[PDB]
């Protein structure tokens, strides 16, 4: 309620800083149904240079636990923090081992793009992001499949056809994984994309 | 017999070959359409064949890739590939879910290339001269919608998808893309009935989550489409209710424009009005600055949304909302003072209640004491911080009082207390004031800024009553001396204390601080002050004219107002958003501004204004130019030619004056005023020429030693001799003078002391001119690359101009690389620009496909005019930088790897051009290298004898 009131109230820098470090200190300690309001506040109410590491603190807070779609909307409400998220995962994947939350939020920012795909290509050439984690993600968190978002992720294979063909195989694997869950209309759209692939282009994607 | 033919062709394409059938059918329907445009029986059959082709590409997807033919046609010669039927066919296929992105980015690059080409042609008539073939994709793509009024559904889907991704790809060619997208969306919304709801849904879904990029296009095209068709939103079941959440993203101007657009639909529909009132009611008491700004912005519009001036519960209920909101901070107290007048122009008794509320507000700081110690209750506006902008409140009070007086208990009290204040300020000088100290102000101090906010607030207090006494009194000497005393208090406390100790450490680029006057008032003041002499004048202006300090302020406020109209699209005071209103105001003030200049600093102020009226006139009121041009007393050129002639007379008299009377500030503005007024002279007028020959002849004769004066005047000459002829003739002559003026690269042979221009003297040949000439030379090379790109029966004509221009252009650099340039950036520009002109390579690279004698002569010229002279420059730049490097602290690594970096790049460009001559010499069976000489390189030997 204090953070909700401060959301309602105006902002002053000196107090905002100390209360926001206090918030970051007290985000993960509470139950998963309680911190989302805090995350929404720090998203649509707070914007600063230090957010580039505050969001990394949030990532560490949410690393363990990973219906709970309010966080997605909170990230939708503002876009500058999403660019900060891209900047943070530019180095978060450089040290941390590509946690599932990283690829989830990467899909979210790519949905809400050019910088995301540039980062994806760079880490394709860098560390290839072991895809068992995203297999588990599509196994458990398939409620946000909505093929229009991963469609660009798949068609990135075309730009990844110049070299490193293994990542094309990983993209094929993850489209195989995403097909066998639900969303029969999305399944037929995936089959339409696949027949497009066998029709246009050379024999490789065929 | 055409439907049977197309039937047998797609039957053949279904199973057999599919290569040349599409080219044949598109060419045939191209000639058919070009005949037809010079009806229904053709539109129906064309729709049927379009549907047949889209069915063919759907079933036989292999007929669409053979995009390659169109791309090759565009590459062979740009433009002649986007035929109306070709673009309609690809637009229909764009919604195939397959190969959309390839076709779509092909269209994107084609349209951006076309808009860039149009920009260049509008920036260069010489290219229009040698390349009359223009392909304006905007027109043909906005013609499809004109033809799409015959039941085309998938065509319309392609159109709307293309527009959606157009706004997506926007973020000046990007601005042109926005214009094209808005146009096509408006056309497809206006004529297509069953998809207009889809268009509304798309534009509603596209505006959200879009604030980093300039998104004014969304609101403006939404306003256009709703003013063309307001019933679409109700047809869409009023899906604008969800948009009310935009109070947190960026409600600085988007909310105002959105409410402006949706005004009629809010009025007709009660449900959306109720949603708006409830959303704003919950928004107002949110204690966020941004939320409160959005709330007050919405209040500024909702009051005038409902009109009763010519349901009474609706009138009376809304009164108390802004009164309650008045208790908030000063920042949110600000805009209500400005916006009160707009709604006060729309009520009779609500106006009385608003005056009563404002009167109760002003009683908070009135201190009724009957002409004693000043009524300064500014102590309340301290919570280092400020709580109420007294100046804005007083300005609103004066403006609303004037409106009420002009419309037809407390009003008599309202006038007398305002009069009492005016009589109190004249009796309260800087002795009863708390801020009598000359240095009590202190930046970054808890008390100094408190004095500063008190100091700035009282300045607005004085300014407002200047408006009151001038308006309440009518040629009454008693009030005029009150105005003098008010400015006497104003200047005595604004000229000194502030901008001495307040803030003047940096030189003030601007002038007397932000003024709270009326554009109507300042127009009346200047028109009554200057260009007005009648018996009604009560000798008050005679003693008023003695206050020359008042004169400077009287016009500097106007410069502030029109500057607001320059940087932004609006201003302050009453009637700040009615474009016709200031247009009349600008039409009126310009004459007296000109009259003051022509009456004979003070005139420097009015002339600077005129420069900014003309700048604002073209940049904002482009459609309203003819009336403004005629208002100075139909062809614009004859009146424009008259206007510059009087400005020409001022320049020729001013330039011919002695150096002691040059007043450079005047010269820069008058030169720029011509460069702005000469923009709108039409191409098909003789006055174009005698003016153009006048600025040339004034350049040949006049010898001005000022630098910005020469730079500004040259820009005008090169901003006009860029749409009439080829500027390379002028550039060569300038280069002829620079080489003659300066020394020689070899300092052994003496250049004849010619003088093609008198402006270029021993001083002006500095980077002042040598950077402008190389700037123009870079521009010419930039468009030549486009011509070379276009070059890669009309081809022969293109090669004629390019060889001729590059031949002249080579004579420019040959005579310019031989110049003994001084050190600094002028040397660096030449070395890099020399790297540009050689990249001569692309033209050679293209002609590998083929030889002509003219091209051989160019290389003969290039070999004998550029390369041997170019290497001599490098042997000279090594010693001029050695001399320049001795003046270090009299690390250095910065100044050694920065003055020498261009040299390796220039070497690479020479050899790359040299290398591609090898390819042509062998292939074209002609040896073209006897003209040139061997490549020269350089070595060193560290002088260990003089090591230390």
């Amino acid at each position: 309620p204090i953070l909700d009131a401060l959301s309602r109230l105006d902002l002053d820098a000196e107090l905002l800083a100390k209360v926001r470090q206090s918030a970051m200190t007290i985000v993960p300690s509470v139950k998963l149904e309680d911190l989302p309001v805090v995350i929404k506040f720090i998203l649509h109410n707070v914007k600063a240079a230090d957010a580039v590491e505050v969001i990394s603190d949030l990532r560490k807070s949410l690393d363990l636990s990973s219906l709970f779609d309010v966080i997605k909307l909170a990230v939708r409400f503002q876009k500058d923090v999403s660019e900060a998220w891209i900047k943070a995962i530019e180095n978060s994947t450089s040290v941390s081992d590509h946690k599932v939350l990283d690829l989830i939020v990467l899909l979210l920012i790519h949905s809400t793009r050019k910088q995301t795909e540039k980062v994806l290509r760079s880490k394709i050439r860098l560390g290839c992001m072991p895809e068992q984690l995203m297999q588990n993600a599509f196994q458990n968190h398939s409620m946000v499949i909505k093929d229009f978002f991963p469609s660009i992720l798949s068609l990135a294979q075309t730009f990844l056809h110049s070299a490193h063909p293994a990542v094309v195989s990983f993209g094929s694997c993850m489209y195989k994984q995403a097909f066998a869950v639900f969303d029969s209309y999305c399944q037929q759209e995936v089959v339409c994309a696949l027949v497009t692939h066998v029709c246009s282009g050379n024999e490789t994607e065929l | 017999e055409i439907p049977p033919l197309v039937y047998q062709l797609l039957l053949l394409s279904a199973k057999g070959s599919k290569k040349t059938v599409l080219e044949g059918i598109i060419s045939f329907f191209n000639q058919l359409d070009k005949r037809q445009k010079e009806l229904d029986q053709l539109r129906h059959v064309e729709g049927t064949v379009i549907l047949h082709i889209v069915s063919a590409i759907n079933l036989d997807q292999d007929i669409g890739e053979e995009i390659k033919h169109l791309k090759t046609e565009q590459q062979k010669d740009p433009g002649k590939a986007l035929c109306p039927f070709s673009v309609s066919l690809l637009l229909s296929t764009a919604v195939k879910h397959r190969l959309q992105e390839q076709i779509f980015d092909f269209l994107k690059t084609s349209i951006t290339r076309s808009c860039k080409d149009l920009q260049i042609l509008q920036a260069s008539k010489f290219l229009q001269d040698l390349c009359p073939q223009q392909y304006d994709v905007t027109a043909v793509i906005l013609e499809v919608v004109k033809n799409s009024a015959f039941g085309w559904d998938h065509v319309t889907q392609g159109l709307v998808d293309l527009g959606f991704s157009l706004m997506e790809s926007y973020e000046m060619p990007a601005q042109q893309a926005c214009k094209l997208g808005a146009s096509i969306l408006l056309e497809t919304f206006k004529v297509h009935e069953p998809i207009r709801s889809d268009i509304l849904e798309q534009v509603l879904n596209r505006v959200l989550t879009k604030a980093a990029s300039p998104v004014s296009h969304f609101i403006d095209l939404l306003s256009n489409i709703v003013v063309s068709a307001p019933l679409v939103l109700q047809n869409s079941s009023s899906r604008v209710t969800e948009t009310f959440d935009n109070l947190s993203f960026l409600p600085i101007d988007t909310v105002q424009g959105l409410l402006r657009a949706v005004q009629p639909l809010l009025k007709v529909s009660m449900s959306v009005r109720d949603s708006l009132i409830l959303v704003l009611q919950k928004a107002i008491f949110s204690r966020q600055l941004d939320a409160r700004k959005a709330a007050v912005a919405g209040f500024l519009l909702l009051l005038r949304n409902f009109k009763i001036l010519g349901n009474e519960a609706f009138c009376l209920e809304i009164l108390g909302s802004l009164r309650r909101c008045l208790s908030q901070q000063a920042d949110v107290r600000l805009m209500l003072y400005e916006g009160f007048y707009d709604v006060l122009r729309r009520n009779s008794q609500l106006a009385s209640s608003i005056m009563e509320t404002l009167l109760s507000q002003i009683k908070q700081y009135y201190l009724p004491q009957q002409d004693l110690l000043p009524p300064l209750k500014l102590e309340g506006c301290i919570m280092i911080f400020l709580q109420e902008p007294l100046a804005h409140l007083l300005c609103c009070i004066q403006h609303c009082l004037a409106w009420y007086k002009s419309t037809v208990g407390f009003e008599q009290n309202f006038e007398e207390m305002l009069e009492s204040v005016t009589r109190r300020m004249i009796k309260s000088e800087l002795e009863d004031f708390e801020l009598d100290k000359s240095a009590d102000f202190s930046p970054s101090s808890g008390v100094g800024v408190k004095n500063n906010i008190y100091a700035i607030q009282v300045m607005g207090i004085c300014e407002v009553l200047i408006e009151y006494n001038f308006k309440i009194g009518n040629f009454s000497k008693n009030k005029f001396e009150d105005v003098l005393g008010l400015f006497t208090c104003y200047n005595k406390l604004s000229e000194i204390l502030k901008e001495k100790a307040g803030k003047n450490k940096s030189t003030l680029g601007n002038r007397i601080a932000r003024s709270f006057l009326s554009m109507g008032f300042v127009s009346t003041l200047l028109t009554a002050l200057f260009r007005d002499n009648a018996q009604s004048h009560e000798e008050s202006l005679a003693v008023l004219r003695s206050s020359t300090e008042f004169m400077r302020y009287a016009v500097s406020v106007a410069l502030q107002k029109v500057q607001q109209l320059e940087e932004m699209g609006q201003t302050d005071g009453p009637d700040g958003q009615n474009p016709e209103k200031m247009f009349q105001n600008l039409c009126k003030i310009t004459r007296v501004l000109l009259w003051r200049y022509t009456s004979i600093s003070i005139s420097l102020l009015c002339l600077e204004g005129l420069l900014r009226i003309f700048n604002t006139m073209q940049q904002l009121y482009a459609a309203r130019i003819p009336q403004f041009l005629q208002a100075l007393d139909i062809n614009v050129t004859e009146k424009a030619a008259f206007q510059i002639r009087q400005f020409q007379r001022s320049l020729v008299n001013q330039l011919s004056s002695a150096e002691d009377d040059f007043n450079s500030k005047e010269t820069q503005l008058l030169i720029t005023i011509l460069s702005t007024l000469s923009k709108l002279l039409d191409p098909g007028s003789q006055q174009f020429l005698q003016f153009l020959t006048w600025t040339v002849k004034i350049c040949k004769e006049n010898a001005l030693e000022d630098l910005s004066c020469c730079k500004g005047l040259l820009t005008l000459l090169f901003s006009l001799h860029v749409l009439y002829k080829s500027p390379v003739s002028l550039l060569r002559e300038l280069a002829q003078d620079i080489h003659a003026c300066l020394g020689d690269i070899d300092q052994d042979v003496e250049i004849e002391s010619r003088s093609h221009f008198a402006i270029v003297n021993v001083k002006t040949a500095a980077p002042t001119v040598c950077l402008l000439v190389l700037g123009q030379a870079d521009k010419v090379l930039e468009e030549v690359d486009w011509l070379i790109k276009r070059l890669t029966n009309q081809t022969q004509a293109l090669e004629k101009g390019v060889i001729l221009q590059l031949g002249t252009l080579l004579t420019v650099f040959h005579e310019l690389v031989q110049t003994a340039l001084p050190a600094g950036s002028c040397v660096d520009s030449l070395l890099r620009s020399l790297s540009k002109t050689y990249a001569l390579t692309s033209l050679i690279k293209h002609y590998i496909q083929a030889v002509p004698g003219r091209l051989e002569k160019l290389v003969k010229l290039s070999g004998s005019h550029l390369t041997p002279q170019c290497y001599s420059f490098i042997t000279y730049v090594q010693n001029i930088h050695s001399e320049s490097l001795s003046f270090a602290e009299e690390t250095v690594m910065a100044k050694v790897l920065r003055d020498t970096k261009p040299i390796p790049n220039l070497i690479f460009a020479i050899e790359q051009y040299e290398k591609f001559l090898i390819h042509l010499s062998k292939k074209s069976k002609v040896n073209l290298m006897q003209y040139m000489k061997l490549s020269t390189s350089r070595d060193f030997r560290i002088n260990a004898s003089m090591l230390d």
